[PDB]
């Protein structure tokens, strides 16, 4: 029995033969044999999608490796650099069991562990953690350059990480480790990114401690095994979510499944729904970009839930950052120059919308910003770039983000006898900039108070310690990703006529009470919007009802925007 | 070994064969001598370089393309040997005063599809590969060695034409004919070549989301110098090898250079001149001009002036006047005028685009800063120095500070620009147009 | 004269066969070349550059794989011409590219200008024109695959009962290039073969397709043209000529015969609606 540990180490056990096959064996029947609840294979599934993209990397599960073969889910923590280099020898084998050709292509395989239940604090180890598998978390500030390291040649990098900012003491300074990425781990990560990080702790010799401390003190650093952010879809969920499109109401379960605590507020809902989806960027004849993102903003009475929404939202997506007012610059939007630490010399860094990227970048209390600060994002909102030419740098960089921003009416309240230009104090050219404009106000209808008040009052003793129905949260998650990345829609034909004599009559009339002036960005809106319609919908093509959505939600934000007694008459005006 | 001496003389057999034999043409017109008269006409006119295409000697014979894909350093100096060879016997004999053979540079060339940095395993060491990117870094020329004597300082016994390896790597002098140093190098018998060196920045659209750009260090050689300059892009082709206790560096060692952006050939001189004799070509270029922006007419119009320009003169007394132009538009937002900026830009030969939001005074003009290496104060060229000859596009013209936008004012009409700082004073041109953009 | 990849996507028969128009039919095509032991950094190289290894045994793999997956036809006997060092030619890429010189989309002067430059690329010395063919010919088969999936996931295939129906409308995708009766009545095949293999409905995978194409919308005409059933051992012969010539008199449609094929006419726009009515009466 491979439990006998007796007269040895384990170090020591495993290098005998005996051990050695025993481990062997059952790590190779373990790969063959092992079944999810629904009596399917895993990892034929698995190993069969590593081959078909050529990818060479093999992702194992703490967790279930337990759960059929305790035996060596005890041992792999004390001694892990022999038990994966057995899992990697049994691996390769079963890869060319069921595809024979594929030496051709890579003559190793890589065993990469996770879930791995022993977490610990990056100031909390201790010598008694050396030469064991250990899991952290931190933000990365160094990370070299991908360099060939000597074995034959393998690519190899090194990075540090530190305590992630707000979970140190208040006032107090941060602890920080170096880690060592190799093979197919590198450029797994950049800095400032948040990643979590699983490998071996291990020691060496260096003079300049003992010189600098005069006691014979060693240094420290992680070797990598798995690395990770803090698409992978299955069969099984592609499947319920293309089966769940075939449903004619599914556009009210993905709108009611939007911050789901908050009653009431359905536009709002559905406005922030298109945005989180989006329209897709084209360049026609080459010469010729457009962006395809839709900009959002919200203003209004005070305690109507706007600050939360905004939380929500930053919580469901992925690449998300939060700023509020007065607690940003113009350079911390945008990017700034610094004398490198190290190299010396004057070096270019990424500001929030840079950072941000292909994602979401939300802002609070937008009334409040300097207005110097404020004018800063004129360019990365539409033209999609932040172009800089400072201490002999000139350089230009990728800003392809969708901005949310909320904001309070001059005041402290909204007055229904004035237009929208009139109450918030924007000017032109950033009121053109957003794509779609709400507005939120106080009402004082009974019955409403009372729904509210017992609404809010239940979801107290809902969530104490202890319309359609809408999806759980980690469904629409992985919905909304499963959309992007796989569906792309074509505009293959619409009616011009119909848009065009629609946008004339706008336009004229936009000119007669100067709410808001209308423009060229307000067509290019709606084709983005009657696209976001279309994936939502998991369509490849727009069809008659995506441009009908497209112009209610157009016409329905633009109305708001006037005066109350002017309202009725603009509405019989533009009746659909 | 006389095994390996044996191999390398049937290979410089084949070269050579492959450069006197190869033809194009059919019998129904007839055949010219690809390379023969090229290198016939090429060292008639003191050229001593050619460029050989790999889609050629492939066809010729597969085994030779095969073994200069697999093995470029140990087969294509056996490809330059049998390159002079030929151009002996093309010219032979040669006038007086030219009786002596000089030495061949072959570059290669190739139709197939690219890769990009990333795509580099470190299984490619020292195969051949082509590679896009942007040119970021240059330095300036130098002097290397491809062959030496050396003497000795205690008896003054010699060693001579000591042969030096190409690239970026060096060399050790012997200790036996004495001291543990013995040999020194004699400067006047080194026969040098020019040398340089740059720095590769991998495309823009090819680096994925949530990753760095991965970069590449050039090594440059003979006749590719001072070939190309920073901000260019470009496709190189060349050797890639390298240069904790396991960590070494690697670079790229080019043999050939295509700037994707050159003399323009009598066919291009023929349409140019149709093109001006024809008798609406105003109408012609300016229909040309942003052509998805509607409408506008009168706007293009005065673009396309601004790209010609007027001329240069220099007047009796020794002043100048400037001859190019400056164009601002101003008004009411969502007009298409960043879309013009965008355009001309890539419209023009020479063009950089700014945002005055986001610029420094000392960024536009130029700049004085300390070298990062030895301990000196040195030069560095700001977007008016960068765009020298050509168009200079500040977009948000109106969001510039006062005393920024009060650094230009020279640049703007005499075209030059006067430093004064750490001790150095020189003066620097800037010969180009300004296009600007404003709300009120 | 391009990549393996761009061959197998844009090839009619295994772009039918996978179903390429659909993200689903990509993962297939990729187990294909997983089963074939292809590197993917290969295939996506022109033939030229690719590993001489792999391209001196490739038929051989092409078949067997083919052959394992249910593609029992992937060879054919043909012959192919060599000449210099470098020119080679199969039969077949002499066709396309001179077809495609002949039914060039482009105004550029009259059309016998385009029958010119076709007839001159057949002789050896004019060969820069047969490598400029080949280059037309690429477009015009990318272009055909885009419009067939934009046909399919449209929906604008309809059964009339008797036999399919089919239209195109201006401004979409690449229309001009099918206004010439050669490119028209080959792209209406490539597209029923299509819909036949994409369909399981057994009623709808035995039957012909009539597809209707705008010619002059200033004239107010349109061009139909009518295929007979798709089977692999059909005779090629075809009854919509005299069909379309008593659907036409019996409705005293305003339409002219022109083409020398008696399958091919033109129509008047607004006599359409009638005349299929008397072409589905007809049929019955
Ligand atoms: N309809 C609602 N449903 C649930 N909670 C609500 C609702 N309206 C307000 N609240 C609560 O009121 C509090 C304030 O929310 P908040 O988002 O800051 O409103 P606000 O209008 O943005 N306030 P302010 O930032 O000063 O303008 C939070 O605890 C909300 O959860
Ligand atoms: N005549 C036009 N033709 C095509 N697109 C146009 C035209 N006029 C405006 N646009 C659109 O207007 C949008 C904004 O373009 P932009 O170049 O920023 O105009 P602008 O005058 O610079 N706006 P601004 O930066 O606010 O002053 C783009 O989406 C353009 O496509
Ligand atoms: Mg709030
Ligand atoms: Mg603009
Ligand atoms: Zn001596």
């Amino acid at each position: 029995n491979l439990e006998d540990l007796k007269g040895h180490s384990v170090r020591e056990w495993v290098s005998m033969a005996g051990p050695r096959l025993e481990i062997h064996h059952r790590f190779k029947n373990f790969l063959r044999t092992h079944v999810d609840s629904h009596g399917h294979n895993v990892f034929k599934e698995r190993i069969s999608d590593m081959c078909k993209e050529n990818r060479e990397s093999l992702v194992v599960n703490y967790e279930d490796l337990a759960a059929r073969e305790h035996v060596l889910a005890y041992f792999l923590p004390e001694a892990p650099a022999e038990l994966l280099q057995i899992f990697d020898e049994a691996a390769l084998e079963v890869v060319l069991a069921m595809y024979p050709k594929y030496d051709r292509i890579t003559n190793h395989i890589h065993v990469r562990i996770s879930h791995l239940p022993l977490v610990e604090e990056l100031r909390s180890l201790r010598q008694l953690h050396l030469n064991q598998l250990i899991r952290t978390s931190g933000v990365v500030t160094s990370c070299t350059g991908v360099l060939p390291q000597l074995s034959i040649y393998q690519n190899y990098q090194r990075i540090r990480i530190q305590e992630s900012p707000g979970k140190v003491a208040a006032g107090r300074l941060p602890r920080s480790k170096d880690a060592i990425l190799l093979a197919d781990l590198v450029d797994s990560c950049k800095p400032g990114d948040e990643i979590e990080l699983t490998g071996i702790y291990h020691n060496n010799y260096d003079g300049s401690l003992n010189t600098a401390n005069g006691f014979p003190v060693f240094a420290t650093v992680i070797l990598a095994n798995h690395v990770a952010k803090k698409g992978e879809l299955t069969d099984e969920d592609v499947k319920m979510i293309t089966s769940l499109s075939k449903d004619q109401q599914i556009g009210e379960k993905i709108f009611a499944s939007i911050a789901p605590s908050i009653y009431g507020h359905e536009d709002i809902k559905r406005g922030l729904a298109l945005a989180l989806f989006g329209g897709e960027p084209k360049n026609p004849g080459g010469k010729h970009k457009v962006r395809g993102d839709i900009n959002v903003l919200l203003c209004g009475d005070p305690g109507t839930a706007k600050s939360q929404f905004l939380k929500y939202i930053e919580k469901v997506s992925s690449r998300a950052i939060f700023t509020t007012g007065q607690g940003a610059s113009a350079v911390g939007l945008t990017a700034y120059v610094q004398r490198h630490p190290v190299s010396r010399e004057w070096t270019l860094e990424a500001g929030a919308l840079v950072l941000a990227d292909r994602g979401v970048c939300l802002i609070d209390e937008f009334d409040k910003m300097n207005d110097q600060d404020r004018t800063s994002i004129h360019e990365a909102m539409e033209q999609q770039s932040i172009s800089i030419s400072k201490a002999g740098i000139v350089t230009s960089l990728q800003a392809r983000c969708t901005v949310i921003a909320a904001a309070n009416p001059i005041g402290g309240r909204y007055d229904p006898s004035l237009t929208f230009s009139e109450n918030v104090d924007l000017t032109e050219p950033i009121i053109s900039r957003f794509d779609i404009l709400c507005v939120v106000r106080d009402t004082v209808d009974p019955v409403q108070d009372e729904m509210l008040a017992r609404f809010v009052v239940g979801s107290h003793v809902r969530h104490h310690p202890s319309g359609v129905e809408p999806l759980p949260q980690e469904v629409l998650k992985k919905y909304i990703i499963y959309a992007k990345e796989r569906v792309h829609p074509k505009l293959n034909q619409m009616d011009q006529d119909k848009v065009a004599k629609m946008y004339s009559d706008l336009r004229k009339e936009s000119m007669a009470t100067g709410s808001i002036p209308i423009t060229v960005r307000h067509i290019e809106s709606m084709i983005r919007m009657a696209e976001a319609h279309a994936r939502i919908h998991l369509r490849d093509y727009v069809i008659e009802d995506d441009v009908n959505m497209a112009i209610r939600v157009m016409l329905e934000s633009f109305i708001d925007t006037q005066k109350f007694s002017v309202m009725r008459s603009m509405r019989k005006t533009f009746a659909r | 070994a006389d095994e390996g001496q044996a191999r390398k003389s049937q290979l410089q057999r084949r070269f050579k064969e492959f450069l006197r034999q190869y033809r194009v043409g059919t019998d129904r017109t007839g055949f010219t001598f690809k390379y023969r008269d090229e290198l016939k006409r090429h060292y008639n006119l003191g050229e001593y370089w050619i460029e050989v295409e790999m889609e050629d000697l492939a066809s010729f014979d597969e085994d030779l393309a095969d073994y200069l894909y697999k093995q470029p350093a140990e087969h294509l100096q056996l490809l330059e040997e049998a390159a002079k060879e030929v151009a002996d016997e093309v010219t032979r004999p040669r006038p007086s005063g030219e009786e002596v053979l000089q030495d061949i540079q072959v570059m290669l060339k190739s139709d197939a599809s690219p890769s990009s940095i990333r795509s580099l395993k470190s299984d490619m060491m020292s195969h051949l590969v082509k590679i896009p990117g942007i040119i970021i870094a240059a330095s300036a020329v130098r002097a290397k060695a491809t062959r030496i004597s050396i003497q000795c300082r205690s008896c003054r016994n010699t060693l001579t034409n000591i042969a030096m390896r190409p690239g970026l790597e060096g060399y050790a002098l012997p200790r036996k004919c004495c001291p543990l140093d013995p040999y020194f190098i004699m400067p006047d018998k080194c026969k040098c070549v020019d040398f340089q060196t740059l720095k590769l920045q991998e495309l823009p659209d090819a680096v994925p989301h949530g990753e760095m750009p991965r970069h590449m260090q050039l090594y440059c050689d003979r006749y590719l110098c001072d070939k190309v300059v920073p901000g260019n892009r470009v496709t190189i082709m060349g050797i890639y090898s390298i240069k904790g206790v396991g960590i070494r560096s690697s670079y790229i060692r080019v043999l050939g250079i295509q700037v994707d952006t050159g003399a323009v050939s009598p066919q291009e001189e023929e349409e140019f001149r149709r093109l001006a004799a024809l008798p609406n070509v105003y109408e012609v270029i300016s229909k040309s001009i942003a052509p998805s922006i509607f409408g506008g007419t009168d706007m293009k119009k005065a673009i396309a002036c601004l790209l010609f320009g007027g001329s240069r003169k220099r007047l009796p007394d020794g002043l100048t006047r400037r001859g190019d132009i400056n164009l601002l538009m101003l008004g009411d937002p969502g007009t298409a005028k960043s879309q013009l900026l965008k355009f001309v830009e890539k419209c023009s030969p020479i063009g950089v685009y700014t945002s005055g939001k986001g610029s420094s005074a000392a960024g536009l003009t130029a700049s004085v800063m300390r070298d990062p290496s030895s301990r000196n104060f040195i030069m560095e060229g700001g977007a008016m120095v960068l765009a020298d000859g050509g168009v200079v596009c500040i977009d948000e013209f109106d969001k510039m500070r006062e005393d920024d936008r009060v650094a230009i004012h020279e640049a703007m009409e005499q075209q030059t620009i006067s430093i004064a700082k750490a001790g150095i004073t020189t003066t620097l041109n800037s010969r180009c147009s300004v296009l600007a953009a404003a709300n009120s | 004269h391009w990549s393996l990849h761009d061959s197998l996507c844009n090839t009619s028969y295994t772009a039918a066969r996978f179903k390429l128009w659909s993200v689903h039919g990509q993962k297939r095509l990729q187990e294909f070349l997983a089963d074939m032991g292809l590197p993917l950094k290969q295939v996506k190289q022109k033939f030229q550059a690719m590993d001489i290894s792999l391209k001196e045994n490739l038929r051989e793999m092409i078949e067997e794989s083919a052959n394992k997956f249910g593609m029992k036809d992937m060879r054919v006997q043909t012959f192919s011409i060599h000449f210099g060092f470098k020119h080679k030619f199969l039969a077949s890429d002499v066709v396309f590219a001179t077809m495609s010189l002949m039914e060039s989309p482009e105004k550029d002067g009259s059309g016998t200008d385009h029958f010119i430059q076709a007839l001159d690329s057949l002789s050896r010395s004019n060969l820069d024109k047969l490598y400029h063919g080949l280059e037309l010919a690429k477009k015009q088969l990318r272009a055909t695959q885009q419009t067939i999936a934009s046909c399919l996931c449209t929906n604008l295939v309809i059964s009339q009962g008797p036999f399919l129906y089919c239209s195109l409308m201006e401004g979409t995708p690449d229309v001009m290039l099918f206004s010439r009766p050669a490119s028209l009545s080959l792209l209406s095949k490539h597209l029923l073969k299509s819909f036949v293999c994409s369909t399981k409905n057994r009623r709808c995978k035995l039957l012909p397709l009539v597809m209707a194409a705008p010619l002059s919308m200033e004239h107010g005409t349109v061009t139909v043209v009518g295929i007979p059933p798709e089977t692999d051992s059909s005779d090629r012969k075809n009854f919509f000529g005299r069909a379309f010539e008593k659907a036409a008199e019996s409705t005293s449609s305003r339409m002219l015969h022109n083409h020398f094929d008696l399958s091919v006419i033109e129509l008047k726009a607004e006599d359409r609606s009638k005349f299929l009515d008397a072409l589905i009466s007809l049929l019955s």
